[PDB]
């Protein structure tokens, strides 16, 4: 009964994340214009959202449904590329508002610049690799931990330190930084210039969706599992709250197109080139 | 292939002017870019020199950043018909002489020359095409204004006036009435400075106005501001 | 709007040698550059060919391997380095330039050349090689081939050269039909296909040499045996 | 007597009105209501020509029907082959203010001219193998709008000062002076027959001048606001003028008068180029609303639209043969139509 | 001043007032005869087959 109305949910979830990320895909390979060291940041979060769409929650849908279609080669593979694809997405949001930052500060070597392709895709590489690095790793080397009954979960989650450790290295030190460029850009124009106050609500407003939007999606899940390992043995029983949080980290991957992307003012020339 | 020798290098040779011509493209598109529109030709060769046929270019650099100003006062023809040519230009410098309220322009009975300057800052500024382009004001020859205003009060030019005829308080009502024709403040900001003869930093202060200008130009383009 | 070449001399076989090619009055980093030789008692014969840029670098199959050919923009210069000669290297060489675009006209100028002395492909014959005729009445040059040098865009690659007695080819006529600048308009070229002819309508003192037809189809750029104008 | 000449002026335009009613007998329609329509055109976009960085505010077809230079906001003049895409000559501009281009009958020269009141002539066959500026033609005031070569050693250019010239590029002076227009001069055309040419001006009408003498012969009017275009039709006895009310109009030589209006009620842009097809049936004007509408000359209804310009439509032309249609807009694209 | 002016627009108004003019029905089959005279070789009339025109996608 309920797994059926959970499984159309789900599959419009997914279909919600194809349809936006290869929206911005075909925007931004259509036209030409969009080389300004920028745009591939955008891209980089496309195609992570994409991927995600693509594999995380068609794989994870019949785990949680009636269906056992689990394997121990699978799910390995399956945790790895999710969490992968989901710190990928966290530390492209970091490199968009260092760009920003950057934009802001010192708009004279901003702008009078030559990085090249080389730069940035060097830049991309690097990110990538340091979202694998971070935790993949770790549970390729904690997956021997666990031993029949509960899988398909990160071997790492009995022990505290070790979660303590990644929980702030993917999730604090990105708010920070994130949080210090907002308040910095904020302070810098304020401070630079009833109009005026008008403008000034606006980019407060503005600059802080993004941040509540990724602290509310990104802290309940961690330090919800935080607290839960601290219990002895296998864990609480999870309430359905756990799989709120599990499933509001997904739902953070569907309006980044929406905000980033979606409010470019040129990929919003490209959308309109395109539906006409 | 089916592509002959002679075709194939033609095809090598087309490759190499795109490779040139997009190197020249990213080349110029990080110059900053000046319409220097006057009123009555006053002070703008002074504001020329202190910045280092029919189009004059003047090409400068500082702080690292490269200026090109552009002069149409030369041209003497109909300004409706060229003008979308500045289109996308960085910014637009006004220059508006204090030192003519008493003065009339010729060929008229009572046509004030900051009339025409009124009137003519007025079609520049609410121009279809320069709808987000900022205007850099300069109020210059302020200097035989203080002494002029002293013998004759400030009430020909602006009849609707009620105030001390000191330069203080007095400038800056003919400053107020060439801000208050700006109708679009909400996507457009006026940048104003007094300039003597042998002033120094309005090379700074035009630097100054036009990083905040690029800085304005690129919060607003990614949607934020 | 002048070459000049330097290197060659007397070289003991098995060595080594590297001969210059120097431009001076036209823009030498727009044009393609060829080296050609010519055996002391027989006709021309390709070498090498290097792009504008150095993008794409041909060499004939007899100095493939042991040759290298090199250009330098910042300066005007062509460098030719041979390595192991032998004595069938012992000729001379030519350093010519072509540009290519629509309606260019490669193998335009041609240098003065240097000695070296050491101690399938498209064949053209040419059946001609002595035409002995008085000046005034004219005369007509044949030229076969082995393949179709016309091509489906219209196009046919044949080009006519001139060489006189002590000094460099000319180009006369390219594509077999578009006259050449700077010749007189006695000369004309016709054919379709295999077998072209080359048309004097007037001799004078000033065309006694010997005529070359060579194929720009696709390389190597095979040339003809060359025939003589005798008085 | 100042008011003495002015009222024999309005007596002699009055009289001439006059002459000019009484010399129509019919309309053009009435005459060509049994002309069987050309009927919907439907036309694709061959090539799409890319490479330009500005808008692209002029462009000339070559006398062979397959080159073809473009002017941009760049600073560069780019020869393109219209066959393949391959791009035979980009020469950089002294002055990055272009308004006009050219390309010479002979195909050995190209003019080009704007904001800097100077007609630049540019030398194509030479033997160092670069093109090189061979003239610059100085002596006009105002911004120069057109210029269309007449043979290799004669042009003829219109300026913003309401003059045309007839320029010798040998000696690079003047030879002929065309004034007597009262706004800008912003086109013109040379007859098939090099022998008269038709000038549009910002006075609402146009005039008709012979080379050869030097003094206007006609002079058109009708249209109610500037105009931005004019063209000779093949036969050389009619001209079609595009001006800024959205609004098209056939003048004829011989008539005196216009004969058809092409107008519409959906549009309310004004024209900026107009151009006839061969054998004179078709008529392509763009419009300011991203479009190129195709007229029939016989009949005044429309027989299709081009759609597939992001931008104005500054300029547009048909090659000799009549084989294809280009068009080049204010979006750094030009595209190929057949 | 401007008399000078006014008596050149005279002599311009005579000058072009004395020019002989035909009925505007002989102009318009002219240009019907013209157009329907060379309606065979017009591309952009009667599309041109596919294999001959150069222009190709
Ligand atoms: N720890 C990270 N930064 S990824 C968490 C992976 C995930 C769990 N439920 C949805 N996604």
């Amino acid at each position: 009964s309920t797994r059926i109305t959970l499984a159309f949910l789900m599959s419009l979830l997914a279909f919600a994340i194809m349809l936006g990320n290869a929206v911005v895909i075909l925007a931004f390979v259509v036209d030409k214009n969009l080389r300004h060291r920028s745009n591939y940041f955008f891209l980089n979060l496309a195609i992570s959202d994409f991927f995600v769409g693509v594999i995380s929650i068609p794989l994870y849908i019949p785990h949680t449904l009636f269906e056992w279609d689990f394997g121990k080669e699978i799910c390995v593979f399956w945790l790895t590329t999710d969490y992968l694809l989901c710190t990928a997405s966290v530390y492209n949001i970091v490199l968009i508002s260092y760009d920003r930052y950057q934009s802001v500060s010192n708009a004279v070597s901003y702008r009078t610049q030559h990085t090249g392709i080389l730069k940035i895709v060097t830049l991309m590489v690097a990110v990538w690799v340091l979202a694998f690095l971070v935790n993949g790793p770790m549970i390729l080397v904690s997956e021997s931990w666990k031993d029949e009954g509960s899988e398909c979960e990160p071997g790492f989650f009995s022990e505290w330190y070790i979660l303590a450790i990644t929980s702030f290295l993917e999730f604090l030190v990105p708010v920070i930084l994130v949080a210090y460029f907002n308040m910095y850009i904020y302070w810098s124009l304020w401070k630079r210039g009833h109009l005026e106050l008008l403008r000034a609500r606006k980019l407060a407003k503005s600059l802080a969706i993004l941040l509540g939007v990724f602290a509310v999606c990104w802290a309940p899940y961690s330090l919800f599992t935080i607290v839960l390992s601290f219990y002895p043995s296998a864990t609480r029983p999870k309430s359905v709250w756990y799989r709120i949080a599990f499933w509001l980290q997904w739902f953070n991957s569907f309006v980044n197109p929406f905000l980033y992307p979606l409010c470019h003012k040129r990929f919003q020339k490209a959308f309109l080139k395109i539906f006409c | 292939c089916t592509l002959s020798a002679e075709d194939k290098a033609a095809v090598e040779r087309s490759k190499m002017i795109d490779r040139n011509l997009r190197e020249d493209g990213e080349k110029a598109a990080r110059e900053v870019k000046l319409l220097l529109l006057g009123a009555g030709e006053s002070g703008k060769s002074t504001i020329v020199k202190q910045m280092k046929t029919g189009i004059v270019e003047t090409h400068f650099t500082f702080k690292d950043l490269h200026f090109k100003m552009f002069d149409v006062g030369g041209q003497r023809s109909e300004r409706k018909k060229w003008i979308h040519c500045f289109e996308g230009v960085t910014a637009i410098i006004f220059c508006v002489a204090l030192s003519d309220y008493d003065l009339v322009l010729a060929e008229d009975e009572e046509m004030n020359r900051m009339h025409e300057s009124m009137k003519l800052f007025d079609s520049i500024c609410n121009n279809k095409w320069f709808t987000d382009t900022s205007i850099i004001l300069f109020l210059n020859k302020k200097d035989l204004f203080e002494e002029k205003i002293k013998k004759s009060p400030l009430t020909i030019c602006y009849p609707e006036y009620a105030g001390s005829n000191t330069y203080e308080e007095a400038a800056a009502y003919i400053q107020c009435q060439f801000e208050d024709l700006n109708k679009r403040k909400d996507t457009k900001e006026i940048y104003t400075h007094f300039t003597c003869a042998t002033d120094t930093k309005n090379v700074q202060f035009v630097f100054d106005a036009v990083t905040d200008v690029i800085i304005k130009n690129n919060l607003k383009d990614c949607g934020l501001f | 709007v002048q070459l000049v070449e330097s290197g060659g001399g007397l070289v003991q076989p098995g060595g080594s040698r590297k001969l210059s090619c120097s431009a001076s009055g036209f823009a030498f980093s727009s044009f393609g550059m060829h080296w050609v030789r010519q055996a002391p008692e027989k006709g021309l014969e390709w070498v090498a060919y290097i792009s504008s840029g150095s993008g794409t670098i041909y060499y004939a199959d007899t100095v493939k391997g042991r040759f290298t050919i090199s250009r330098d923009d910042p300066k005007n210069t062509l460098f030719l380095q041979m390595t192991s000669l032998r004595s069938e290297d012992t000729a001379m060489y030519y350093c010519v330039r072509s540009i290519y675009y629509y309606g260019s006209s490669p193998f335009d100028f041609w240098g003065q050349g240097t000695t070296l002395t050491v101690s399938s492909d498209i064949v053209m014959t040419q059946a001609t090689s002595s035409v002995p005729v008085t000046p005034g009445e004219s005369v007509s040059i044949s030229c076969r081939s082995s393949k179709s040098l016309l091509h489906s865009n219209g196009n046919t690659y044949l080009y006519w050269f001139l060489q006189r007695p002590g000094q460099s080819p000319q180009l006369l006529i390219y594509r077999m039909s578009n006259l050449a600048s700077g010749v007189p308009d006695r000369f004309s070229g016709s054919g379709s296909g295999t077998a072209f002819t080359l048309t004097i309508s007037r001799l004078e003192a000033e065309d006694v040499g010997v005529y070359y037809c060579m194929q720009h189809l696709e390389y190597p750029l095979t040339f003809g045996a060359g025939t003589k104008l005798e008085l | 007597e100042l008011d003495q000449l002015r009222q024999e002026a309005e007596q002699l335009k009055n009289q001439i009105r006059d002459a000019r009613k009484a010399c129509a007998d019919a309309t053009l329609s009435q005459i060509t209501n049994n002309i069987d329509p050309v009927g919907r055109i439907q036309m694709r976009t061959r090539r799409t020509l890319r490479g330009h960085l500005a808008k692209i505010y002029a462009m000339h077809w070559g006398t062979d029907s397959r080159l073809l230079v473009s002017a941009s906001q760049d600073g560069k003049l780019i020869i393109w082959d219209s066959y393949t895409t391959n791009k035979v000559h980009a020469i950089p501009l002294r002055s990055s203010w272009v308004m006009t281009c050219a390309y010479a009958p002979s195909g050995n020269y190209v003019a080009c001219g704007g904001l800097d009141n100077i007609c630049s002539i540019y030398n194509l066959k030479t033997r160092e193998g670069n093109v090189r500026v061979s003239r610059e033609l100085a002596g006009h005031t105002g911004y120069l709008s057109c210029c269309r070569f007449l043979d290799d050693n004669q042009i003829v250019t219109s300026s913003g000062d309401t003059t045309c010239a007839l320029w010798d590029i040998e000696t690079g002076q003047q030879t002929t002076t065309f004034t007597g227009h009262t706004g800008d001069v912003m086109s013109l055309s040379l007859a098939p027959d090099t022998r008269l040419f038709v000038s549009g001006a910002c006075d609402a009408s146009a005039k008709l001048w012979d080379v050869r003498e030097g003094m206007c012969r006609q002079t058109f009017t009708g249209h109610e606001s500037d105009i931005n275009a004019i063209c000779f039709f093949p036969n050389g006895n009619a001209f079609a003028t595009g001006s800024d009310d959205a609004t098209c109009r056939l003048f004829d030589l011989r008539a005196d008068q216009e004969l058809m209006t092409y107008s519409h009620d959906n549009i309310i842009c004004g024209i900026t180029s107009v151009s006839f097809s061969k054998s004179g049936r078709l008529l392509l004007a763009g419009y300011d609303d991203f479009n190129c509408n195709v007229w029939d000359a016989l009949k005044a209804d429309r027989a299709g639209v081009l759609a597939g310009h992001d931008n104005r439509v500054s300029c547009l032309g048909v090659t000799d043969d009549g084989m294809a249609v280009a068009t080049g807009s204010w979006d750094s694209f030009l595209k190929i139509w057949n | 001043a401007s008399i000078a002016q006014a008596r050149k627009l005279v002599e311009q108004l005579k000058m072009e007032a004395n020019i002989d003019r035909i009925k505007v029905s002989k102009a318009a089959a002219d240009l019907m005869a013209y157009c329907e005279a060379h309606a065979k070789e017009d591309p952009l009339l009667t599309p041109v087959p596919a294999s001959e025109n150069p222009f190709r996608e």
